[PDB]
């Protein structure tokens, strides 16, 4: 059922119901004082088992599924580590000045030095979850904003040139919109006026401009260890950073 | 390719 | 105190258009072939100058002259390209797979590739200048966006109480902004559900053309040490701004 | 001194 998808039938309480249900699982680090390549072993290694449950909860993203492989591919090697990001900053929000990578990982701002150029966007994240932690984001928003990035991350780097390729943008763009619904349902229920609803919306969206901006840096850095070949990465790692060079 | 593997699974 | 909350929406608009830069030419030499340095220099002749104006720009969007020169100097250094193209982005809506950089500079994508790593980017211009004519942006919702690039991209990199009561500043004067878009849309008609719908489509495009700066950047990088061209002074500041490796 | 806090003063 690919004409009209189950995504479009939902309402707004079943969008966040099924975004919540899909939630991956907080995964562990599997961690001796710290070094340079302990600490990025460690990060690479919590990155690459997270990549494994971002795949499972993209195909229960409403809407996901009705897309053909070669977008479902596109869109995860596009969004992976905004995803990610966003993921760290959400649980980083109730410990200010931290970065709470896994339970048994929650890193200060001065641990991010042990690693050259990850200060940058150690701040950056930081920054991002003070931000979040001001507007006092919610779950339920929070759910929406990351499906937000999956389909969106990718959605103009997609052709433009086949008459079977216009229909599955049109489809990300009203499942995307299906979401702006439901954040601005969330608000209203909330108990937000219109205009405290549209304010609060751009605010959120403008969030995902510096989540893009951490992602680039993130990439350019990841691609700048790869390079030297002194820690160890995934196949998948390799495959995923390799998809934006 | 092994992403491909992956969402079929 | 600041002007710019006491602003009405028609009064924004209207500061906002008249504030608009002029459209610049380039320096083109129609007498020699294109060369990757000769195409370099023009683009970069040309975003120099379009600097110049750009800064009497920033000067004239409500509320930015209540910042410090600090923050007013943080702000276009981190969002000198993403204006830069969304202008260009604009300027080229009616010329479908053309880049209107200049009037005398109109290039298509067989064009761009004479400059290596830029038709990628090239392409993401094209494919945004085509979602801006597809959605039929408008000149009024064109100088919104543009003055939210300037507020919003540079504001997630700024203790101190003072600074605490800048950002808030800026973000008091986004949400202005945000008013202002759409009570543009329901003067032009749109239901309620479609201003916020609307308001989404456009805020996510900015993530794009994020994307598209920070691709941009590691051009620019790449042309200037690899001695393409020259960059001037000011260019050689606003790229060091972005530290790139 | 740079060029851009220059020019944001000159008008
Ligand atoms: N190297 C880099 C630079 C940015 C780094 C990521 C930042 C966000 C993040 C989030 C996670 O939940 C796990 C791991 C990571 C990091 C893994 C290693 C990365 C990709
Ligand atoms: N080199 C690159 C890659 C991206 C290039 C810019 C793209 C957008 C743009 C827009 C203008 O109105 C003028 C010049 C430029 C270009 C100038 C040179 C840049 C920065």
């Amino acid at each position: 059922s690919k004409k009209n998808s189950l995504a479009l039938s939902l309402t707004a309480d079943q969008m966040v119901s099924a975004l919540l249900d899909a939630e991956p699982p907080i995964l562990y680090s599997e961690y001796r004082p710290f070094s340079e390549a302990s600490m990025m072993g460690l990060l690479t290694n919590l990155a690459d088992r997270e990549l494994v449950h971002m795949i499972n909860w993209a195909k229960r993203v409403p809407g996901f599924v009705d897309l053909t492989l070669h977008d479902q591919v596109h869109l995860l090697e596009c969004a992976w580590l905004e995803i990610l990001m966003i993921g760290l900053v959400w649980r980083s929000m109730e410990h200010p000045g931290k970065l709470l990578f896994a339970p048994n990982l929650l890193l200060d701002r001065n641990q991010g030095k042990c690693v050259e150029g990850m200060v940058e966007i150690f701040d950056m994240l930081l920054a991002t979850s003070s931000r979040f932690r001001m507007m006092n984001l919610q779950g339920e928003e929070f759910v929406c904003l990351k499906s937000i990035i999956l389909l969106n991350s990718g959605v103009y780097t997609f052709l433009s040139s086949t008459l079977k390729s216009l229909e599955e943008k049109d489809h990300i763009h009203r499942v995307l919109d299906k979401i702006t619904d439901t954040l601005i349902h969330l608000m209203a229920k909330a108990g937000l006026t219109l205009q405290q609803q549209h304010q609060r919306l751009a605010q959120l969206l403008l969030i995902l401009s510096h989540i893009r901006h951490m992602s680039n840096k993130g990439m350019e850095h990841l691609y700048s260890m790869k390079c030297k070949n002194v820690v160890p990465l995934s196949d998948l790692l390799l495959e995923m950073l390799d998809a934006h060079r | 390719k092994i992403l491909h593997r992956l969402l079929q699974d």
